[PDB]
């Protein structure tokens, strides 16, 4: 189990680790967060008590390194740095562990929410995403931008999404545009997975990684993303019977886990109800339908 | 954007630009089968591709063999008319290709688009004019082209005639939608009227009769009035 210790809280903030958060006041006697689950990726998250914009944070795996956080005054944002003495680390985490100033990872035992969100999401494969290879963690907020909103401004601030245009060439094979515009089979199998994502898994990753940034950090072109690659494979008339279940349960717990007050501007109403009622795959996502008709019956 | 009234003079500016109206790609009849069930038969048909500046028609005969043994033809014939537009606009010499496509029907500007993409600077548009394009095979002489026809086929017309010596493009278009709506409003009317004095007939090469100034403006009071009538007898008033 590892930690992310922290230097101070020198600012009101809510505080998110994964799925959780928790409020920490001005000066509050803050030092990190313990007992974080080794084998998943984790994201660490803020938001300010006096600037409810710019949600912002880090994602990180501490097999890759010792990470703390400390708060920088003249950015004004808390940070995520690299500390390279191991025994400085182990130092600073016992004596702050001793004092019992850490909050835990509160992750019940039954619960496996965190694992679903992230089965096929990997460190290498955030980081070709959101580019800044002199860090091993990764830095994203509620505004940057991504390549594809970027073509329709600063490069090194940008998500690195795989761009997926339905009106493009790329999609559309010369000679078969109906049959290529109406079953995207050929998009989603040849040019997608074989070409570019190699495999299913990278995508499911890349797709899991677009909602969790649309979710924590309200970022709008990973909801595009995050949509764009549900419409593509339900869109799809010839899809591994593989691919359709596990998709099934991605989407399943990424509705799960939705806070029920931002369906508004998350879910978009004519891909969900594409996807659910006329898509080529509206009888292969029975858990998705379900809980999206139990959960969010308005939205249909 | 789309194509409305505010910016209707842009029809006759000197960017090239044409409509492309789909309505009679895909025709049937539908009639009774044997055993009493309904089925339909095709006939020919065509897409009706006009450049509003300069009168050119640009008239793709669609074969009825194009039909046969494809499903869910209604969903086709968009794309086989954005198939054609597109083999055209690639035949044109690229200083004759159009810099805008206008669609009369809004179902036609995805399958367009998508044909189109190798033309990223050709805009697709819709537009919110209700044209009366459809009435293009009450013209006797389409007509007969496309039931004629034995197989596809292109046909060049001006559907202008010869009006461009004497009249404005503007003008020139707003004669041509009227004849077309009352054509469109009561078709037997409308033909009555525009043949109704034998002495005026209609040149071999042109489409319409040969009418002077002052005729044409009794003819386009009479098709008012008409379009009016009809107007009238369809919600009494
Ligand atoms: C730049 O001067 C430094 O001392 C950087 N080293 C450093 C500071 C604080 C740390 O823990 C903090 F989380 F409590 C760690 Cl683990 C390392």
């Amino acid at each position: 189990m590892n930690t992310v210790p922290f230097t101070s809280a020198p600012i009101e903030v809510t505080i998110g680790i994964d799925q959780y958060s928790f409020n920490v006041k001005e000066n509050q006697p803050f030092h990190g967060i313990k007992d974080i689950p080794i084998g998943h990726v984790h994201v660490i998250h803020f938001q300010h008590a006096d600037n409810s914009s710019m949600r912002y944070g880090y994602w990180f795996d501490c097999r890759m390194g010792n990470f703390y956080i400390q708060y920088d005054p003249k950015d004004g944002l808390y940070k995520m740095m690299e500390e390279r003495d191991g025994a400085k680390f182990e130092n600073i985490v016992h004596n702050f562990k001793e004092r019992q100033m850490m909050v835990s990872y509160p992750k019940i035992d039954e619960d496996d929410t965190w694992y679903n969100l992230t089965e096929f999401v990997q460190m290498d494969k955030i980081r070709k995403i959101v580019r800044k290879d002199e860090n091993q963690f990764s830095y994203v907020d509620s505004s940057m931008t991504t390549v594809q909103e970027n073509e329709l401004s600063d490069p090194a601030h940008s998500l690195n999404y795989t761009v997926i245009n339905f009106k493009s060439r790329e999609a559309i094979r010369p000679g078969h545009e109906m049959e290529d515009f109406l079953d995207k089979s050929y998009y989603l199998n040849t040019v997608m997975l074989q070409g570019i994502f190699k495999n299913s898994s990278n995508y499911f990753g890349e797709l899991q990684f677009a909602f969790l940034n649309a979710m924590f950090f309200g970022n709008y072109g990973s909801s595009l993303q995050w949509h764009a690659m549900i419409e593509l494979i339900c869109s799809s008339a010839t899809v591994p019977k593989h691919m359709l279940d596990k998709l099934d349960e991605i989407l399943y717990y990424q509705i799960k886990t939705l806070p029920e007050q931002y369906s508004d501007i998350l879910l978009n109403e004519r891909v969900w109800n594409i996807c659910l009622y006329s898509s080529f795959q509206k009888n292969s996502l029975h858990n998705t339908e379900k809980i999206m008709e139990n959960k969010y019956p308005e939205l249909l | 954007g789309a194509m409305n009234s505010s910016n209707y003079a842009e029809l006759f500016n000197n960017d090239i630009k044409l409509f492309v109206d789909d309505t009679n790609v895909y025709r049937v009849t539908v009639h009774k089968t044997f055993e009493g069930n309904v089925a339909t038969k095709a006939i020919n048909g065509c897409i009706f591709t006009l450049n509003p500046k300069t009168g050119h028609l640009f008239l793709k005969i669609i074969h009825t063999s194009v039909w046969a043994g494809q499903k869910r033809l209604s969903q086709l014939a968009k794309w086989k008319t954005a198939e054609e537009v597109s083999a055209l606009v690639r035949s044109l010499p690229k200083e004759e290709q159009p810099k805008q496509i206008i669609v009369t029907r809004k179902a036609m500007l995805d399958p367009l688009e998508v044909h189109m993409l190798d033309f990223p600077n050709i805009a697709i548009r819709p537009t919110e004019l209700r044209l009366p394009f459809s009435a293009a095979m009450s013209i006797d002489k389409l007509s007969d082209v496309v039931m004629k026809a034995t197989e596809p086929q292109m046909v060049l017309f001006n559907i202008y005639d010869d009006w461009l010596d004497r009249i404005s493009s503007y003008t020139a278009f707003s004669r041509l939608t009227l004849l077309l709506r009352a054509l469109k409003t009561n078709e037997e009317s409308a033909k009555m009227i525009l043949l109704s004095d034998p002495t005026i007939t209609i040149k071999s090469y042109h489409l319409w009769p040969s009418f002077t100034d002052e005729q044409w403006i009794t003819i386009e009071s009479q098709m008012r009035d008409l379009i009016l009538t009809e107007y009238g007898r369809k919600y009494n008033v």
